[PDB]
């Protein structure tokens, strides 16, 4: 098991950039992977997950409509795209692998990748 | 109940299910008692429904004795209640669409 | 009363096959169920398989599906065991068994043969 | 289960009544009933002393007495004599996909 | 051709259509055909036939009992009554064959 | 008929045979075809039986699902093919804890 | 973060730390609680993945516990490697999503 993220750094406000996560060690395409952003000040808030071969599931009721999660199961890769890059969206991002049992979620976030910092 | 709750790979030929706590289901399968517990309740049915066709009528009848061999409905949080005729047939235990008979 | 008579004792080299035969008397052969119970000297009893004659499907255990075959041929009350790929764990005491109370349903194990010894070393 | 959970040995004294227990699952014992018992002397074939749960054939003695409560089963042997020194097994019909008959691990009752 | 002599008489072709309609008039047959039906039919017979059904990971063996009466009355009116009952082969209660609990 | 008002008030208690007493009534185009096929099969069997050539292959065409559904919907209401002057066909069902019976009488007339 | 935790806690090397995570009947009262530990400068690590279940690699001195619509994390025998950040998580059906806690500080002196 290994999860490597990329696609961060210093991005100007008003743009859009995609954060990518690559999984390794396992290639059955049955993975319930999720993303988490964490603003500086050490606060974790859940963003979203996605079905192992299907539709994404929306954000929490704090704020919505800004985050999209895409999959490339040929690459076994996960992606997040932000709608707009507000200055409060400077944060470190984690991709997490959940492996499903019979289509439901078991073992939530037992493997986290290296966080990727986005400055805006 | 189990002491190992989410460590087993998906089983194949299970024959019983049991509720030990409000979150963990225990599937009695030929490899033993494989337990599972999801993040949420109202998704235990997604695990139990995959093995409902292997249940016999005596196991169903002793899952709820006072219901008099009527088909059982699986609730979302894993509980058993007595079925009703307008309940969904996929979530009903022991009812059938076609009787699998054969002549000798 | 129903009586059960098995075959003789057998010594088997590893990598062989065994053809254990069992005969019965004094009962309804087809309606009732027959089974084969094996015990090692250091182990308890173990149901491995059986057949109800003229039903079309002998029943096998999951530890014996690829090796044990059951034949219920001949007009008499006989039954035949062909087991392949003999190992050292297959040495033990084998019992023909049959029920006389409830037909067709494997409910109780009524009459027992005197047993045979299959020894592999 | 792969076998009914049964004690290793019970060594009650002569002149007393002893109880042998048997715990199985709710898909083997307590759902289907049919809790059979078997007797083995060291040289002899196994012998059915109790079938169904409490039915006792005319060919076996009157002293045996079997019962089932919940998923557990009991055999009370009253007035122990020297003939009872034997291995006692349990057995049941099952809904298991692996096999059709479950056999207990056997208790060595030594008098 | 004794077996083929009364194979296609009008009573045996009219009764399936009579049982499948709410009304079939007041007269359908004649007296000679009624005499043929009286000559060609046994007063009573019963058969037992055996069928297995798949109950979960197990099976249940059951019996169809099919008994029938055939009669011709004094007014040259024919009758053919059939009783078909389902039983469990060892007299067990609330089984799969007695109560399949079908859903239509 | 089915007392649906108090049959399902309690989620764990049922009177026996709740399912067949309160199932959906069969459509007419299905029920009448079932009755016609059953009458044809039993009539061909009875003719072959009175001849003595026991052609029991026609009993293999009898469907257990169809006959059990006919018993289920004939139990509460007894459908009849009754003409205004005299009855021609009628049927009834019987449900027991240990048995499940279907009865019908077909009467043709020459007057 | 709809799950409420105290901001910080303090301890002794070899002592016990009790972390409380509170919620309502919509998030803990229906769905499980998972505790995650993040050491300072590393990716977060799973500590308890059910109401009382440890993964392979987590020592037996970490223990999870449940009370109604709330959860507790107990660390027995505190060391310097336990000085991290701890976050409770639970699924909410009303909001339909995963909800984390505010955050706890466990300081060992």
């Amino acid at each position: 098991v290994h999860l490597e993220e990329s696609g961060g750094g210093l991005v100007k406000p008003g743009g859009s950039l995609r954060l990518s996560c690559v999984a390794s060690g396992f290639s059955f395409s049955d993975y319930y992977m999720s993303w988490i952003r964490q603003a500086p000040g050490k606060g974790l808030e859940w963003l979203s997950y996605i079905s192992p071969s299907g539709s994404p599931t929306s954000n929490a009721d704090s704020m919505k409509g800004r985050f999209t999660i895409s999959r490339d199961n040929a690459r076994s890769s996960l992606y997040l795209q932000v709608h707009s890059l507000r200055v409060e969206d400077t944060a470190v991002y984690y991709c997490a692998r959940d492996n499903t049992v019979f289509g439901v979620v078991t073992t939530p976030m037992d493997h986290w990748g290296q966080g990727t910092l986005v400055t805006v | 109940c189990c002491e190992f709750i989410n460590v087993n790979h998906p089983p194949e030929r299970c024959y019983d299910f049991k509720m030990c706590n409000r979150f963990t289901v225990a599937l009695r399968c030929p490899d033993g008692e494989v337990c599972y517990s999801p993040e949420k309740t109202a998704e235990i049915r997604g695990i139990v429904t995959t093995m409902t066709h292997s249940l016999t009528r005596q196991v169903v009848h002793n899952k709820l004795t006072s219901c008099n061999y009527n088909p059982l409905y699986l609730e979302a949080d894993g509980r058993i209640r007595c079925g009703k005729v307008n309940d969904k047939a996929q979530y009903l235990l022991g009812a059938a669409g076609s009787v699998p008979y054969r002549w000798i | 009363q129903v009586q059960l008579v098995q075959s003789g004792a057998e010594v088997k080299k590893p990598g062989s096959s065994v053809k254990v035969s069992c005969k019965a008397s004094g009962g309804t052969f087809t309606d009732y169920a027959l089974s084969w119970v094996r015990q090692a000297p250091g182990q308890g009893l173990e149901w491995m398989g059986g057949i109800i004659p003229v039903l079309g499907t002998p029943h096998y255990a999951q530890k014996f599906e690829d090796r044990v075959t059951i034949i219920a041929d001949e007009s008499t009350g006989t039954v035949f065991m062909a087991l392949s790929s003999l190992r050292s764990d297959d040495t033990g005491m084998y019992y023909c068994a049959r029920g006389v109370t409830h037909p067709y349903y494997y409910y109780a194990m009524d009459v027992w043969g005197q047993g045979t010894t299959i020894t592999v070393s | 289960q792969s076998a009914l959970t049964q004690p290793a040995s019970v060594s009650g004294s002569p002149g007393q009544s002893i109880s042998i227990s048997c715990t199985g699952t709710s898909s083997d014992v307590g759902a289907y009933d049919y809790v059979s018992w078997y007797q083995q002397h060291p040289g002899k074939a196994p012998r059915l002393i109790i079938y169904d749960v409490n039915k006792r054939p005319s060919g076996v003695p009157y002293r045996f007495s079997g019962s089932k409560s919940g998923t557990a089963a009991s055999l009370t042997i009253s007035g122990l004599q020297s003939e009872d020194e034997a291995v006692y097994y349990c057995g049941s019909y099952t809904s298991s996909s692996a096999f059709f008959y479950v056999f207990g691990t056997g208790t060595m009752v030594t008098v | 051709i004794w077996y083929l002599s009364g194979r296609n008489q009008t009573i045996l072709q009219r009764m399936p259509q009579t049982a499948s309609k709410p009304s079939d008039g007041n007269v359908q047959i004649s007296v000679e055909d009624a005499k043929i039906f009286g000559a060609h039919m046994v007063p009573k017979q019963t058969k037992l036939l055996r069928f297995v059904v798949n109950d979960g990971t197990r099976y249940q063996m059951c019996v169809m009992k099919l008994e029938s009466w055939a009669h011709v009355f004094r007014d040259y009116s024919v009758s053919f009554q059939v009783r078909l009952t389902f039983t469990e082969a060892n007299n067990q209660t609330y089984t799969f064959c007695t109560h399949p609990n079908l859903i239509v | 008929q089915c007392q649906r008002e108090t049959a399902e008030k309690n989620d764990y208690y049922r009177v026996p045979h709740y399912w067949d007493a309160c199932s959906r009534a069969l459509p007419d185009q299905t029920r009448y075809k079932y009755v016609e096929q059953l009458v044809d099969l039993t009539l061909n069997y009875h003719y072959d039986a009175s001849h003595g050539l026991d052609n029991f292959d026609v009993l293999k065409r009898i469907n257990v699902t169809e006959v059990s559904l006919l018993i289920s919907d004939f139990r509460r209401q007894n459908r009849r093919g009754g003409t205004n002057k005299r009855t021609t066909f009628n049927a009834a069902g019987s449900l027991a804890p240990h048995a499940r019976s279907l009865e019908f009488s077909v009467r043709l007339f020459a007057n």
